[PDB]
RNA sequence: AAACUGCGAAUGGCUCAUUAAAUCAGUUAUGGUUCCUUUGGUCGCUCGCUCCUUACUUGGAUAACUGUGGUAAUUCU
RNA sequence: GUGGCGGCGACGACCCAUUCGAACGUCUGCCCUAUCAACUUUCGAUGGUAGUCGCCGUGCCUACCAUGGUGACCACGGGUG
């Protein structure tokens, strides 16, 4: 999990 | 600890000194010397407590100021001087001489010698080493070093040392 | 991983809102957009 | 501030410690001394006890031993090719212990020609004897030699070192190579 | 006094407009020389008026030179070999008179920070032979006169001729002082070792004077009876420096072409005088 | 094998390997000369470790490492990191107020120079007290006796 | 060649690092110049109108580069070659963290909050600063990437290799716009207005580039080899400024009219040029750090404005 | 605005307080250690030139050499501290200014050249004695030493001189030796 | 008197704001390091291009002191 | 005669040894809690090579490597006028 990348969204 | 502590407890001192318990908070501290702390007996203890020559530190000061006290023949004014086993302590004022050995109990005694037997004392050889220009070097228990030792004398081995020139006279082999 | 060899993302709680968002674009989104299409040979 | 104490570290089963005491002065820690190839700049650093310590920024010569021939000569230093610790200090230019580094080979052909009074580095009752290895040739024609670092500059101010000759020459300039 | 003369002379402008300049010239370049540092900066500033086109961009090198800390810096960022040099290959004729006398002057002085004292004059002569060793056969000539200038009578003449001679023309009255003439061998010594391959043409010029020197002090130790007895120990040392070095002359130069007048002197200066005596020496020790 | 595993030149270093010489001594035999030194305490040096070719500073016999202090032995266990094994020593701790023992065991990590071999699980060996060679490790294997 | 700049009686007192200085940098108000070097490594900072430094903070490790994000002295951000970076607040240090592999140069983009970190590593690092979390990683399919900028105009990132190539990224949406090809490497890299950017090389080119076209519109060449470290844009005369270790060069922006020449004694490891001013600043291999004032390039700074009437 | 002008040839010193703007203007934009010509001071300062040394505004606070500005700064001072100083730029905002007369003109000021301070105290050293007086090696330093003639009131006239440092005497001599003995003794 | 130089203040006191082998007790090592003070040693030169007639002692400064001063204001200057 | 020799002290001084210590290690031995059974690699946990820093030995630290280390013989965690 602490290496999971985030995906952020385009606001 | 923190740093060095220049205050020696009298609770603290040598049990071999004799100090009773209700005189003051504090003991003399020696000062550092041929001999170690715990194996030594400082001028003061011996001179006031042992000797009854004095009364007070004041007293022992104003003692030793006047150049009367000699260790190994030479003069001493610290009143804190370490003095040790073998070791000869003279008082021309009294005509009197003194040598530092235990006795069977365990403790410094004060032991009268003749004035002709002064003349000399015993050493415990700690160290042999080759200096510079391959001269040898021996270092004895009382931090006297000698140039020149006789080829057979080993570690643990006894040398006599007269005090007025110190040189080895002879010596007794460890066997 | 050692000595965060790997990155981590984690949540950094001294770096929360260190600075705050300051724009100053001349050039309006849509011109952008035409701008990038454009880059170069392309 | 650099502190290099050991009870920041975890213990061997694997837990932590917590601290009993501030930082103390006699585990303090320097910044270090990246040498760089230059104009001879050289700091002195006040240590524990009243002693010294020279701490070189910046050097560019130093004496060298070639151990075959016995001949120790004062020359410059020109370039940092191989860090077995790491390639950054390669790129950097930055002179460390054990590190590998081009050296000029003027003073060791003056010598070797003074004294054997045969020809080197040239274009196309026991004697003398005057033999050298092909790897040490092609490097005299090319007029730089390989050597290696054998004191820390960040500590005692000076750069020395030997020619690298041997065993150790061709493993080193494997290593060169296989970099590339 | 001698600095208050030349200070007067360093702030002119146009030197060549000066009377007697040519002699004013030659008089700086023998100053050159001095063992003094000060001596050496302000005569150093008297030829720097002369702003000839050569000599003059190389000013800063010079000057550190004559500076105490920066010599040994200065040493290795001058350097004079044809392969990579800081001065041109044009301007190497005119650089050089000046370079020299400079640095025969550091040679008998100072060389560096701790290189002062007698014990340290070895040192001295070995880093400028070092420097030197670069220049060419014509251009380590003129330091070679230079170094070679008290011992400058005995190379005229033949070989075999000038040790026969030498011998003859003798005087325990006046003699060459025997603390210099140490210093001439310890500086020859130095000399055959480290610029050999520079040597070849000069020397069978230094066969006759090392023949010479050797030669004449095996006549005073034949004449002990005449000489102070604290004399005869620096003798005998002047001799044994003398035959080794005629012992590394034969060892190496295996193809060099020795005339028979040479052979005749070797004989004469080192052989002969020592020869018949020869079973009393060697038994304790190898002789030279 | 091959001793030059590292990405450094793996060298002896009291020994100085580029003496030149005449080719008829180079066509004979290019053996290094080996260095190795007497422990003292009764202790002999193994022969292999002699005419061994392995390169190890921290060798009690052919490193730069001295042995003095306290002598121990132990039982081998465990042989899973590089030079270094895990041992173990069994000892029984005596309570007073019950009047009895109880069993207790302690873990040691010690060196071993690449000399001892055909070592295995649960023979005896006799270690000696060094520098600190590592974090955990103090002791250096000395001698090797089987089960 | 009639131009003759003078050189600095002391302006600021002991503007003088021990023994080097690393970096030298200016802040937008310009009441603050900030200064770091070797030895002790520290990060000085000097009042405009005081004349005197502010403060002096040591840091374990030398900074390769450093930026103001704060438009006075507050809030700093120090890249370290150990891998550091390190943030320092008005009162002083302030959190100190380490980045996966080795950093060459950075920049910080002010809209989004987001810095980018470009070193020894293919990819990009991202570090969004409102929310403490590191960002999505952007590939930029190259071995190595030496320098980045990021046009203020309209908000553009471009980041050098050493294969020679330019990317040009996107802030928003993390895309690669568009991609430039042009044995050098990239030394230095900067953008300057809308349209125009410039390309450094270590064999000593400046090459002028035009978003639009491939082919540059002008090319200047340092006649030494060595690298160009920084290039400068001076909007008034449009001259640009481009500075190596021997020398800096300073020329006109169309058909390459050379201005001035200015050789030091010691090498620039960094110049900088005080804004709408003749001033610049130079940090040399020496312990004192140059100052040199142009009449004719521009006015003397305010808090300087004596120096008009010494000259 | 006043003047506190030195000259160091008979070291005499005198304070004027000029009120006139006129003649104050010539001093005014320049830095200090400048020599200026005091023409505009009057007539008894006719080729006159002065150096100015210093002086403090109408705080009180002096001014340093380095700092260049026309108000005050806070610079860092002799383990230094923030005191806060004048620029060196003379302007009409200076309580007194310094000034130290370097070139003597055609007419003498009433106050400082027509009378003459002597120096007060002879060299000690015997190198500067013999310096001050070219004295050689031979000559004798205690004949030369400056002697004070000192009388009070109530007191018997004296006469002192100061003792000789670095002077040979015999017992330097047989410290050495006893020096070169000891070095004797223990070779032998 | 004043001023310059040297040594000590890190020990003894006192104090409301931390802590399970982390401290602590006993043994054991310095061949892996540091050291003010005490004590004992050690502490001379042949020649070696520096030439001719400072080792009977070589150089440059600065306080105390004299005198002129500024400000609401320091023993600030 | 700018002769030659000298006594007893004071102060300072390179290095060796000694004294007073200081600092890192080895071995032996700690209270309650299992309704804490697993832990360490959660910015190095174990070991190898080279290096930086440090008074010195050492993951003390940094680069490149292997997957190690401890545990019911109670590790680890939590407590404890």
């Amino acid at each position: 999990k602490a290496f999971i990348p985030p995906k952020e969204k385009p606001i | 600890a923190r740093g060095p502590k220049k205050h020696l407890k009298r609770v603290a001192a040598p049990k071999h000194w004799m100090l009773d318990k209700l005189t003051g908070v504090f003991a003399p501290r020696p000062s550092t010397g041929p001999h170690k702390l715990r194996e030594c007996l400082p001028l003061i203890i011996f001179l006031r407590n042992r000797l009854k020559y004095a009364l007070t530190g004041d007293e022992v000061k104003k003692i030793c100021m006047q150049r009367f006290i000699k260790i190994d023949g030479k003069v001493r004014t610290d009143i804190t001087y370490p003095a040790g086993f073998m070791d000869v302590i003279s008082i021309d004022k009294t005509g009197e001489n003194f040598r530092l050995i235990y006795d069977t109990k365990g403790r410094f005694a004060v032991h009268r010698i003749t004035p002709e037997e002064a003349k000399y004392k015993l050493c415990k050889v700690r160290k042999i080493f080759v200096g510079t220009k391959g001269i040898p070097h021996l270092v004895t228990h009382d931090a006297r070093t000698i140039r020149y030792p006789d080829p057979l004398i080993k570690v643990n081995d006894t040398i006599q040392i007269d005090l007025e020139t110190g040189k080895i006279t002879d010596f007794i082999k460890f066997d | 991983a050692s000595k965060g060899r790997k990155l981590r993302f984690h949540v950094l709680s001294k770096l929360l809102s260190f600075m705050a968002p300051i724009d100053h674009t001349t050039m309006n989104d849509d011109a952008r957009t035409e701008l990038y299409r454009s880059l170069f040979g392309q | 501030g650099i502190s290099r104490d050991n009870w920041h570290k975890r213990r061997k089963t694997g837990g932590k410690r917590k601290p009993y005491h501030k930082k103390r002065k006699y585990e303090l820690g320097r910044p270090a001394a990246n040498t760089k190839i230059g104009p001879r700049r050289i700091h002195t650093v006040r240590v524990r006890g009243g002693n010294k310590k020279y701490r070189a920024l910046r050097l560019d010569v130093g004496n060298f031993s070639w151990g075959s021939e016995c001949c120790t000569r004062k020359t410059r230093i020109i370039d940092v090719v191989y860090n077995a610790s790491n390639n950054e200090l390669v790129r950097t230019k930055t002179l460390v212990k054990n590190c590998i580094v081009l050296i000029d080979s003027t003073p060791y052909r003056q010598w070797y020609e003074s004294h054997y009074a045969l020809p080197l580095g040239r274009k196309k009752e026991r004697k003398k004897n005057a033999k050298i290895s092909s790897l040490l040739e092609e490097q005299f024609q090319q007029g730089k030699l390989l050597a290696c670092i054998a004191s820390r500059p960040g500590q005692c101010g000076r750069a020395d070192g030997y020619v690298l000759e041997g065993k150790e020459l061709e493993f080193y300039l494997r290593k060169i190579k296989a970099r590339k | 006094q001698l600095i208050a003369h030349l200070q007067v002379f360093s702030k002119f402008s146009n030197p060549r407009a000066l009377y007697l300049e040519s002699k004013l010239y030659e008089l700086y370049l023998q100053l050159l020389l001095h063992q003094d540092q000060m001596v050496q900066k302000i005569t150093l500033d008297c030829i720097m008026t002369y702003k000839h086109p050569h000599v003059l961009p190389y000013r800063e090198n010079l000057q550190r030179l004559l500076e105490d800390r920066s010599f040994k810096e200065e040493i290795v960022h001058f350097s004079i070999s044809e392969d990579n040099a800081v001065v041109k290959t044009a301007h190497r004729a005119d650089l050089f008179p000046i370079l020299m006398r400079i640095l025969y002057g550091r040679m008998k002085n100072k060389t560096g920070s701790k290189t002062q004292g007698k014990s340290a004059s070895g040192t001295r002569m070995a880093i400028v032979l070092r420097f030197l060793a670069g220049t060419q056969p014509e251009e380590i000539q003129i330091f070679l006169d230079l170094l070679f200038e008290p011992v400058r009578h005995f190379k005229n003449g033949e070989c075999h001729s000038a040790v026969i001679q030498a011998v003859e023309d003798l005087d325990l009255s006046k003699v060459l002082p025997l603390g210099r003439q140490h210093g001439i061998l310890n500086s020859l010594e130095i000399v055959l070792k480290n610029i050999s391959h520079l040597i070849s043409a000069y020397l069978p010029k230094i066969l006759q004077i090392l023949l010479c020197m050797t030669a004449t002090v095996s006549h005073i130790l034949d004449q002990r009876e005449k000489i102070q007895l604290r004399f005869i120990n620096p003798l005998k040392n002047l001799r044994r420096l003398g035959i080794k070095m005629v012992t590394d002359i034969f060892l190496d130069w295996e193809s060099y072409q020795f005339r028979t007048e040479e052979i005749d002197a070797v004989f004469h200066g080192a052989v002969w005088p020592q020869i018949s005596r020869l079973g009393s020496e060697s038994q304790y020790s190898p002789t030279p | 094998a091959d001793i030059q595993t590292e990405r450094a030149y793996q060298k002896q270093p009291t020994i100085f390997q580029n003496k030149k010489r005449v080719l008829l001594g180079e066509t004979g035999k290019e053996k290094l000369p080996r260095y190795y030194k007497n422990i003292g305490l009764g202790f002999k040096t193994p022969k292999e470790a002699i005419e061994g070719t392995y390169i190890d500073k921290k060798c009690p016999f052919t490193g730069n490492v001295s042995i003095r202090g306290r002598i121990l032995s132990g039982v081998v266990t465990k042989m899973k990191m590089q030079r270094t094994i895990v041992i173990r020593r069994d000892y029984l701790h005596y309570i007073r107020k019950y009047n009895r023992f109880e069993k207790r065991h302690k873990n040691m990590s010690v060196h071993l120079s690449p000399c001892f071999r055909d070592v295995q699980i649960g023979d005896i060996v006799t270690v000696g007290e060094c520098r600190p060679l590592s974090k955990t490790v103090r002791f250096n294997v000395l001698k090797v006796t089987k089960a | 060649n009639e131009v003759k700049i003078y050189s600095l009686i002391e302006l600021i007192q002991d503007f003088e690092m021990p023994t080097v200085c690393t970096t030298i940098k200016v802040s937008k108000d310009g009441q603050y110049i900030l200064a770091t070097g070797t030895y002790k490594p520290r990060v000085r900072c000097y009042d405009t109108y005081q004349l005197s430094l502010k403060f002096e903070r040591c840091l374990d490790s030398e900074v390769v580069t450093f930026e103001i994000l704060s438009d006075d002295y507050s809030k700093i951000v120090f890249l370290h070659n150990d891998r550091y970076i390190e943030f320092h607040s008005q009162s002083g240090f302030y959190y100190k963290t380490r980045i996966p592999k080795f950093g060459r140069d950075f920049s910080y983009h002010y809209p989004s909050c987001d810095l980018y970190f470009v070193g020894a590593s293919s990819e990009v690092y991202r570090l969004n600063l409102e929310q403490g979390r590191y960002l999505n990683p952007l590939q930029t399919d190259a071995a190595e990437n030496n320098v980045c900028d990021i046009n203020s105009v309209h908000g553009l990132f471009a980041t050098g290799t050493i294969e020679g190539r330019v990317e040009c990224w996107d802030p928003r949406t993390r895309n690669r716009v568009g991609l430039l090809d042009c044995l050098p490497t990239i030394s230095a890299l900067k953008f300057n207005g809308a349209l125009t950017m410039a390309v450094g090389t270590t064999t000593g080119q400046v090459l002028l580039y035009d978003l639009r076209s491939d082919k540059p519109l002008l090319v200047k060449d340092h006649q030494y080899g060595l690298p160009i470290k920084s290039v400068h844009f001076q909007d008034s005369l449009d001259l640009i400024l481009s500075a190596d270790s021997r020398i800096v060069k300073m020329w006109n922006k169309n058909s390459g009219k050379i201005f001035t020449s200015l050789e030091p004694e010691h090498d620039l490891n960094d110049v900088c040029l005080y804004p709408n001013s003749g001033m610049l600043l130079t940090a040399n291999e020496t312990p004192k750090m140059g100052i040199y004032y142009i009449p004719v390039l521009g006015p003397a700074p305010r808090w300087c404005s004596f120096l008009d009437n010494l000259t | 605005m006043k003047l506190n002008i030195s000259f160091p040839a008979t070291g005499c010193q005198k304070l004027i307080e000029v009120d006139d703007e006129r003649k104050l203007r010539t001093f005014y934009e320049k830095r200090m250690a400048t020599e200026v010509a005091a023409d505009a001071l009057g007539e008894e300062w006719k080729g006159y030139v002065v150096r100015i040394s210093g002086g403090n505004d109408k705080q009180g606070f002096p001014m340093k050499q380095g700092v260049l500005t026309h108000g005050r700064v806070r610079l860092l001072l002799s383990e230094r501290k923030r005191k806060s100083v004048r620029g060196c730029i003379v302007d009409a905002n200076l309580s007194v200014l310094n000034l130290v007369i370097v070139k003597k003109g055609e007419k003498d000021i009433p106050g400082l050249t027509d009378t003459t301070v002597p120096r007060r105290l002879g060299p000690k050293r015997a190198s500067r004695i013999r310096k001050l007086f070219n004295l050689s090696k031979e000559d004798d330093v205690r004949q030369y030493v400056v002697r004070k003639p000192l009388n009070k009131e109530g007191k018997k006239p004296r006469t002192k001189a100061p003792k000789i440092q670095r002077l040979v005497t015999p017992r330097v001599l047989q410290h050495k030796r006893r020096r070169i003995a000891l070095k004797k003794q223990r070779t032998k």
